[PDB]
């Protein structure tokens, strides 16, 4: 069957399936979470640790898209990094042009649209990386989005990427974000990480945590040390 | 075969099969749309579907703001859609740069749709899954619903629909034309929610609709509120 | 089959991987091996060259991109030779625009957005270079791994090359050590992590290993044949 | 074999079966006749539609390029549009090269030219629609046909679209060349009958008269008198 | 599989489709060029006149410029572009240098061009091996040939097209400083050896000499009969 | 028990299951396929050898041209297709040049190396111009001349990689000349034995007997330019064999 | 296996296909022919097209006048006709423009010739899949009739047929024209009796052919297609002669 | 020579009009004329053991040649009713593939789908004929098979086997007659339809003269 080959062709039944196989990729990824509570939105991803040699605080997969927006990415890594390119410039132009921090609900739409080209023409293959953005305005609010390979963008109170996304979503789901503040919420986003990472297949994860709020002036920024440490302790007493 | 597989290769029998590939493309959705057109007013209805309590529902939506007067409904691929609407509100503000008055419906369906035809010509490109339905009230000529399908065709229709029960929704709709009583502002929106919910068999709750609708009296295009959504639902119910 | 799926860089696999990628990874597999090290104070590559015939000098594995950065090659040559360039004239463009030397890190940056483009679009193969680049910047000494797949790594230590995977495993249980070693130390210890990888028949030879040091008083230095010679006197023998 | 696929590649036989292809895809096309009378020409088509939920206002089969040129189409309904586009254009920038209304040949010539443009490379497909273009010009009736190849040809009458080999011979019995437009009006209608395969009905049928006063399209109440005979 | 594009290397590194281009140059006519001491000449043979057919139109041998004539064996029409191109070179190194054309200049201009050719792919290799026949400043004779690959090498006499196999071993022998001592035995010597592969006699070979400073000479075909008749009285 | 499917072999820009990247594999191939070059680089200077392989006695020998000037310091000997082999050569005569204009300098034997190997790796559509051959190049040269560090022999390959080489083969009797070459060459030997040891070389190589007309010999000792030794000087060496 | 695609790829053997296989597409056309004679040229085409319900708007389908003296019949895919006459009429009209003097008859088919060379050259166009015949008078050579292929070889002939049936048409023109004796008026009449013979209907309609002839009167070369009346002469002047010669046998 | 194609002609028109008839008529007429025979009682039979014959073989025991044995007449009468079924069946599939088989176009490079139509419902009907071919080869072994095995008994009383196999090949016999009526019925059905629906195609392939390219 010569359907699945090309993105420009349509499988007879109206599948395109080489997006579809794109979206597989995102699965092959180590789960990534992003909650958004009233304060601000808290990301959290399990990055698996694959040698000793690879130095810590590096091969990060949490990136700030602009000062007052952060972005989670899952699947192939390589892609990932050159759309947080696409979004940095698209921040760039909005302030450039239209003079403000762009709107998060904009930037996502504007960096969609890019993915969905790929998806359309038969040169370029659909883009192989699923992220999340947050970001926090006093205006705008606390807005949480995602988008998949296929480039539908979408807001979510709480979201999940990655290997384990249909475990996690089920213990994300159980936690009454909207009323939760952000200092909670990065004990929660760490027990949730904990409980879906795999001792045996994969072998150790080290948290890396973000967060844009009220409380970092919304200003994504990586948790400080401390907030980080007490938060893995937290987490491991809970597994038990 | 190998007649399929490329958009410009033409069938044995002249069918361009990828075309036709996209078209099933906006069933593969699972979700349908109608409109209706009244004396005085046109109603969009479509399912609202939430796969996910966490997904936020005021993000998830069909309905679109082409211009401040001009709505529409897409059906079929999510990212699709997102596509078409914008490149539909830069066709309507180009209009009112160049020529000075808003984008007449019609017009904005045809350009749109002539984008289409573009697609199936060329070679790289892929014909986009989605289906379109534009609302509007033209002075001259009244309340207009038109719909661009992936193959270019733009007809405008008294009454339509798109998506997985669009041959069931048609019939409905047409026994409820021919049997012609006009259609007052509660009507068209009653004969709306009538026809989606007799062909899904949903008894729909107000959360599960999107409504929109345009008026001779307010022209502008407005999504309606859950509540407002729900107070026809009762009535609908109440007889 | 499956021979389907790894014809081009644009094809997605059924199971998430694009074979092409996979395919052009193996190429650093067919390269000789080089080790990188880090100290608190200085960077230090090992590489060991191989020769077409005795009559045929040995290649070089060890190339400066700056004073500050330089790289050790494992894989096709003519990608390395490609990206070097493209990574000096980087380097040059930043000492005349804002007379910095550039931060490593941005450098790596850049030779992935490079490699990323020739792995999403059709046309040019994926780069099938791994390239092993270290410096000292204001940050400190830096060592980092760049795979034909764009993906990039920050490392305290890494071998890329043929039987690599016997110096990473010496790497890993000496690399406490690393962090405070005096640079013959390090050097020294670099030799031993690569003599692994060499057949048992084989041996450390000054005209097989060249060594590159950069530090914060040493601008990044090839010790080549000759002068490798105080480094490798002080090594012991296989163990 | 391979030769179908290709757009750019003689078929052994000398044969472009992408062209051939393209021929069938008008055959498919809903049926149109036209007829050139001595004081006119009658462009007549079926626009039978799905649903009664269709507004026939909004979309017309017929159409106008100019003040004396219309033409009518047999094929994919999409393409008819870029083509009668094309053609509005081409018929404006004559007027403003000569300020003068383009003779009919010449538009039929330079459609079939752009129709050829898009044949000869491989990434577009050729069209799929074939037309047939009525004009007045000096004082005389003209009807021309371009096909999806490019070629034009110049007919008394002729029909496309499905069962446009009956409808060719029910025409030959039929013609006169000595015909006023009031009697070819009614052969199209006829010619047309012959296919419809349902009662033909004002809606159903779309005609345009072209005469010395131009390109006019009957609207439905005048096609229900003419239908009443 | 390693055939069917101008850019793919054949396992054995062969380029498949260059080779294939020089095939269709031995479909060719015939053609035979040889340097004389003083006079160059260059023989081609005629395929049929057709009757009803002019000959004015078809001429193989043709003059790039005063000091520069070609003769061509493979696809006609490629030639006539190739020769076309060569003329503009010509006249162009004129306006350039001010100096006339050396005949290795153009064999080199004209080998390069169907290079161009055959290293990518999306244009064909022109299926023409050429004999540029040229007198130089210093007045020696030169000979060279051309193939569709884009060799060039000087030949002292050599012939392109069908039969060249034959008349090429007829040349090697015949060949010698003692046949080229007379301009008369240079014409003899071509004439002869076309002869050798040509099914008819004269009638059907189109022979041209260029001299020292003269512009080159189609042979009328008088001429050409008494040559051929010496040749056969000698035989 | 054979598996001979193949099918990433056609076609640069693809990397083989194991990252071979055959189409450039193939190039390498061709080089043997092409007549046997030799060069030794002694301390006295660096000698070039090739063999003509002269089809016809008609062929004028003069016009074959396996060795050639890139300038009075640099010569190549190319075996491979000849005609991409033009293109090299001429790529490094201009290269040579530009370097005079720009730095008033003779270019080091290793930068004009470099400088046709540059061109070469371009095959791999790694720029976007359209005058870049798709194919990689068929020919292999062997660059010799004098330089600041004094007699070079750099050889070039289709995939653009250049080494010096003390001595190396390149041509259809590479692997067994090189083999024989190794036995001979010894740093110390000066140019008039490597002269007969290269052609001793070639005479075994070669299926034709050695004759002036089918070998062309040239040699870069460094006071002197390149030069060609003459059909006079080639026979007197030839005889000494 | 399939060396025949693409029109860039020579076979083993050196038979460039996608070309030949244009030249058949020639054979499947109505049949053109074209005499010489001392006077004139004449081009005469058989109309295929012979449906009732057609018109003769044109001046003619298949005779096109390219340039004040030359004409030229086309025979083949027509859509590609076109747009090659449209390239000659332009050709011609740039030389006008420039040396401001008529093009010779030769320079005007060697260009278009050149055009088609290319289709054939570069990967993406199909070979132009026309063969057409060219009659004009020029200073330099008189009157002369060039016949081209899609190949882009072009040739000069007395006499020729392009199309359907061509070689019988060739076989009789070889025994009946007489080189250096032609008229006009008997070349009108060779021309009906070889087109007698090649169509297949038995009584030329004289609705089923056109003959344009060109002279040079008054220092002016005249392209003039017979008018029906003139042609219907020669059919009957021909049935009149063949019945004779039948009579007296 | 004309006078040769229209003898073919009229044996081509003569075929045309009975495939046509055979379609409209025979063929529906047949497929009610089989489902009753599947219907009737006789091919329904509930007790298998009511279809077993009495084979009157001695049995031997501790202290000539056995009575005629006859076949069951059961078996016979059905088996009588199916074979003229059997055989009309593989004539009219005969008609059907010849007809098909003249109607193939003269070979030409393009507008070879209406040739495919004709040559997948070739294959449709080639794979008929090999089952019904079967059917009848199976109706010739029963005879053979019922016969050697009651002579073996005969020739060993001793072995009981050997009855069994008797009364088990009858048994078999008629399970298949009654699949066999069930197939020709299935049979007659399938060409029906795949004939009808694809008739255009099939009875015209190339279609209809196209407009002049030329």
């Amino acid at each position: 069957t010569g359907y699945d080959l090309s993105a420009s062709t349509f499988s007879p039944d109206g599948r395109v399936f080489q997006v579809e196989y794109a979206m597989k990729a995102v699965e092959n990824s180590s789960t990534a979470i992003g909650i958004r509570c009233k304060d601000g939105v808290v990301f959290g991803v399990e990055k698996l640790v694959l040698s000793k040699l690879y130095e810590e605080g590096s091969n990060k997969r949490l990136f700030n898209v602009d000062r007052h927006v952060g972005m989670a990415v899952a699947g192939l890594l390589a892609d990932a990094r050159s759309l947080a390119d696409i979004a940095r410039e698209e921040a760039s132009n909005f302030r450039s042009n239209f003079g403000y921090n762009i709107p998060l609900k904009h930037l996502a739409d504007r960096v969609a649209m890019y993915v969905h080209a790929y998806t359309l023409y038969s040169a370029v293959r659909p883009f192989g990386c699923s992220f999340m953005l947050g970001s926090y305005s006093v205006n705008d609010g606390a807005q949480l989005y995602m988008i998949d390979p296929s480039g539908v963008s979408y807001g979510y109170w709480g979201c999940a990427i990655g290997k384990a996304r249909q475990a996690a979503k089920t213990e994300i789901e159980k936690l009454q974000m909207k009323e939760m503040t952000c200092r909670d919420i990065v004990k929660e986003v760490a027990k949730i990480i904990y409980i879906v990472h795999d001792e045996v297949k994969d072998k150790a994860f080290e948290l890396e945590l973000s967060w844009v709020g009220e409380l970092t002036n919304g200003r994504h920024e990586i948790v400080p040390k401390d907030i980080r440490e007490e938060a893995e302790k937290y987490a491991k007493e809970s597994l038990k | 075969a190998g007649f399929d597989r490329h958009i410009t290769i033409f069938s044995p029998e002249g069918r361009l099969y990828q075309v036709e590939y996209a078209f099933k493309a906006i069933n593969q959705g699972g979700l349908t749309s109608v409109a209706v057109r009244g004396k005085d007013c046109a109603v969009i209805v479509t399912q609202k579907k939430v796969p996910d309590k966490l997904l936020d529902s005021s993000t998830v939506t069909h309905l679109f703001k082409i211009t401040e007067n001009i709505g529409c409904v897409m059906t079929g691929m999510t990212a699709d859609s997102r596509s078409q609407v914008q490149r539909a509100r830069y066709e309507a503000a180009n209009w009112k740069y160049k020529y000075g008055y808003e984008i007449p419906v019609d017009m904005l369906c045809k350009r749109i749709a002539d984008i289409s035809q573009v697609y199936t010509q060329n070679a790289e490109m892929r014909p986009l899954g989605c289906c379109m339905i534009l609302i509007g009230i033209d002075e001259e000529q009244g309340p207009q619903v038109y719909k661009c399908d992936p193959a270019g065709y733009y007809c405008g229709f008294k009454a339509t629909a798109a998506g997985v029960k669009q041959t069931e929704s048609t019939s409905f709709l047409e026994k409820k034309v021919k049997k012609k009583f006009d259609w007052t502002f509660e009507q068209t929106v009653e004969t709306a929610i009538t026809c989606l919910s007799t062909v899904l068999s949903i008894d729909f709750k107000p959360s599960e609709i999107e409504v929109g609708v345009v008026t001779v009296e307010n022209p502008k295009f407005r999504i309606l509120t859950e509540a407002e959504i729900d107070a026809h639902l009762v009535a609908l119910a109440e007889r | 089959f499956r021979n389907q799926y790894d014809n081009d860089v644009t094809v997605w696999s059924p199971q998430g991987r694009i074979h092409q990628i996979e395919y052009a990874m193996e190429a650093v597999k067919q390269g000789s091996a080089t080790v990188g090290l880090k100290s608190k104070t200085h960077a230090v590559l090992v590489a060991l060259k191989r020769a077409q015939s005795e009559l045929a000098a040995h290649q070089k594995k060890i190339l400066h991109v700056d004073n500050h950065i330089g790289i050790s090659i494992a894989g096709l040559t003519a990608d390395a030779r490609l990206l070097c360039n493209f990574m000096r004239q980087e380097c040059l463009d930043s000492r005349f625009v804002f007379d910095r030397p550039l931060p490593v890190s941005r450098l790596v940056s850049l030779i992935g957005s490079k490699t990323q483009i020739p792995t999403q679009r059709y046309g040019r193969r994926p780069y099938g270079v791994g390239l092993l680049i270290a410096g000292y910047d204001d940050m400190g000494p830096h060592i980092f791994q760049t795979c034909p797949s764009a993906n990039y790594f920050d490392c305290r230590a890494m071998s890329i090359g043929a039987r690599s995977q016997s110096a990473r495993t010496y790497l890993e249980r000496h690399m406490s050590e690393f962090m405070e070693c005096n640079l013959n130390e390090l050097v020294k210890h670099g030799l031993r992590a690569l003599r692994e990888t060499l057949p048992a028949e084989q041996d450390l030879t000054t005209k097989n290993v060249s060594i590159g040091i950069v530090g914060k008083d040493l601008e990044f230095t090839i010790y080549d044949d000759d002068d490798v010679s105080p480094f490798l006197e002080g090594l012991e023998e296989r163990p | 074999r391979g030769y179908s696929f290709s757009l750019t590649t003689f078929s052994p036989s000398g044969k472009l079966v992408q062209i051939e292809y393209a021929l069938a895809a008008v055959a498919g096309g809903a049926p149109s006749v036209g007829i050139k009378a001595a004081n006119g020409v009658v462009l007549a088509t079926e626009k039978k539609q799905k649903s009664i939920l269709y507004d026939e206002r909004s979309v017309h089969k017929v159409e106008p390029i100019t003040k004396h040129i219309g033409l009518v189409y047999s094929g994919m309904g999409p393409d008819y549009r870029v083509l009668v586009h094309r053609a509005r254009k081409l018929a404006q920038q004559y007027y403003l090269v000569y300020q003068e209304p383009i003779p009919t040949a010449q538009l039929v010539q330079r459609v079939a030219s752009v129709m050829q443009e898009y044949t000869q490379s491989g990434g577009v497909r050729p069209f799929g629609v074939s037309l047939l273009i009525c004009g007045w010009n000096e004082g005389r009736p003209y009807l021309f046909q371009s096909d999806p190849s490019g070629a034009y040809f110049a007919w008394k009458a002729t029909a496309m679209g499905k069962n446009y080999v009956n409808g060719k011979t029910f025409l030959e019995k039929r013609y006169n060349e000595d015909l006023e437009l009031e009697d070819a009006i009614h052969t199209a209608i006829l010619t047309l009958k012959e296919s419809f395969e349902g009662q033909m009905t004002e809606d159903n049928i779309e005609v345009g008269i072209c005469n010395e006063a131009g390109f006019r399209r009957l609207t439905p109440t005048e096609v229900k008198d003419y239908l009443a005979a | 599989s390693y055939d069917r594009a101008i850019t793919v290397f054949s396992p054995d590194g062969h380029l498949f489709q260059v080779e294939y281009a020089q095939e269709a140059v031995k479909k060719g006519s015939t053609a035979v060029g040889v340097r004389g001491r003083d006079i160059v000449v260059l023989g081609v043979e005629k395929k049929s006149v057709a009757k009803l057919q002019d000959e004015r139109t078809v001429r193989k041998i043709c003059a790039l410029d005063d000091n520069v004539c070609m003769a061509f064996a493979g696809l006609t029409a490629d030639a006539r572009i190739v020769i076309n191109r060569a003329r503009v070179e010509c006249q162009s190194h004129r306006l350039t240098v001010e100096d006339p054309v050396t005949v290795e200049y153009i064999t080199r201009y004209i080998a390069s061009l169907k290079q161009r050719y055959t290293q990518s792919n999306g244009r064909r290799p022109f299926g023409i091996s050429a004999l540029i026949v040229g007198f130089d400043f210093d007045g020696t004779p030169r000979l060279y040939q051309t193939d569709p690959s884009g060799t060039y090498h000087a030949w002292k006499a050599n012939a392109i097209g069908r039969g060249a196999k034959s008349v090429r071993e007829f040349l090697e022998k015949n060949y010698t400083d003692e046949a080229i001592e007379t301009d008369d035995l240079t014409i003899k010597l071509v004439i002869k050896a076309l002869l050798e592969v040509v099914q008819s006699g004269g009638k059907n070979i189109e022979l041209a000499v260029m001299r020292r400073d003269q512009s080159l000479k189609i042979l009328n075909p008088e001429e050409i009969e008494k040559y051929v008749a010496e040749i056969e009285k000698e035989k | 028990m054979f598996l001979t499917r193949s099918e990433y072999d056609r076609g640069v820009n693809t990397f083989s299951p194991e990252g071979r990247l055959f189409q450039v594999e193939y190039a390498i191939e061709a080089i043997k396929l092409g007549s046997t070059a030799i060069g030794i680089q002694t301390s006295e200077g660096v000698c070039l050898a090739v063999e003509k392989r002269i089809t016809s006695p008609l062929m004028e020998p003069s016009s074959i041209e396996k060795i050639v000037e890139i300038d009075a310091h640099i010569g190549c000997a190319m075996s491979g297709l000849i005609a991409d082999a033009k293109t090299l050569i001429d790529k490094a005569r201009v290269e040579t040049q530009n370097h005079w204009f720009t730095y008033n300098e003779t270019m080091t034997v290793e930068s004009v190396t470099q400088a046709v190997s540059n061109l070469a790796l371009q095959f791999g559509e790694e720029d976007a111009d359209p005058g870049a051959m798709s194919r990689p190049f068929g020919v292999a040269l062997l660059f010799g001349g004098v330089d600041e560090k004094g007699p070079q022999l750099f050889h070039m390959d289709p995939s653009g990689t250049f080494v010096q080489c003390d001595a190396r083969a390149i041509g259809s009797a590479s692997e067994g000349a090189q083999s024989s070459l190794q036995e001979v060459y010894h740093k110390s030997m000066t140019l008039k034995e490597a002269i007969k040891s290269s052609l001793i070389i070639l005479k075994q190589v070669m299926e034709e007997k050695l004759n002036a007309t089918n070998i062309e010999l040239a040699t870069v000792q460094p006071g002197q330019n390149f030069h060609m030794f003459t059909k006079e000087e080639l026979e007197e060496v030839i005889k000494d064999i | 296996r399939r060396y025949d695609s693409r029109t860039t790829i020579f076979s083993p053997e050196g038979r460039l296909y996608q070309v030949e296989y244009a030249m058949e597409a020639i054979g499947h056309a109505g049949t053109c022919l074209g005499i010489l004679a001392n006077d004139g040229v004449l081009l005469a085409a058989e109309r295929r097209n012979i449906h009732k319900l057609l018109d003769e708007v044109f001046f003619s389908e298949k005779i096109y006048k390219l340039n004040e003296d030359m004409a030229c019949s086309v025979a083949g895919i027509t859509s590609d006709a076109n747009v090659l006459t449209n390239e000659l009429r332009l050709i011609a009209q740039r030389y006008l423009l420039q040396y401001q003097e008529p093009i010779p008859c030769e320079q005007l088919v060697t260009a278009l010739c050149d055009i088609k060379q290319a289709y054939t050259q570069f990967g993406g166009k199909r070979p132009f899949g026309v063969s057409l015949l060219y009659i004009g008078w020029d200073k330099h050579y008189g009157f002369q009739l060039y016949q081209s292929d899609p190949s882009g070889n072009y040739g000069g002939w007395k006499a020729t047929c392009i199309g359907n049936n061509s070689a019988a048409a060739v076989s009789m023109l070889k025994q009946d024209y007489k080189e250096g004796e032609m008229t006009l008026k008997s070349a009108l009449a060779l021309a009906i009796k070889v087109l007698n013979k090649t169509m297949d209907v038995s009584k030329l309609s004289a609705e089923k052919v056109e003959i344009a002839t060109l002279t040079r009167e008054n220092g002016k070369t005249v392209i003039r297609v017979l008018k029906q009346k003139e042609v219907e002469q020669l059919i009957k002047k021909h049935e009149e002669e063949e019945a004779k010669a039948e009579r007296e046998k | 020579s004309g006078e040769a194609r229209k003898q073919v002609e009229v044996f081509r028109q003569n075929l045309f009009q009975e495939a046509e008839e055979f379609l409209y008529r025979f063929l529906p007429q047949k497929i009610i004329y089989l489902n009753q025979l599947l219907q009737e009682d006789s091919l329904n039979v509930a007790d298998l053991t009511s279809l077993r014959a009495p084979l009157d073989i001695p049995i031997p025991d501790p202290p000539h040649k056995c009575g005629f044995l006859p076949g069951n007449e059961k078996v016979l009468s059905l088996l009588a009713l199916v074979k003229p079924e059997v055989w009309t069946l593989k004539e009219k599939c005969i008609l059907v593939i010849t007809w098909i088989q003249h109607l193939i176009p003269k070979i030409e490079d393009g507008n070879d789908f209406g040739v495919a139509i004709q040559e997948k419902v070739l294959e449709r009907v080639n794979a008929v004929k090999t089952k019904v071919e079967a059917f009848q080869t199976t109706i010739s072994k029963y005879f053979s098979e019922r016969g050697d095995a009651v002579a073996k008994a005969s020739k060993e009383t001793h072995v009981m086997d050997y009855r069994a196999l008797v009364h088990e090949r009858d048994e078999a016999a008629y399970g298949e007659l009654r699949a066999m009526v069930l197939d020709l019925r299935a049979f007659y059905a399938e060409l029906y339809h795949i004939i009808s629906s694809n008739l255009e195609k099939i009875v015209n392939p190339k279609g209809e003269e196209k407009p002049s390219m030329y």
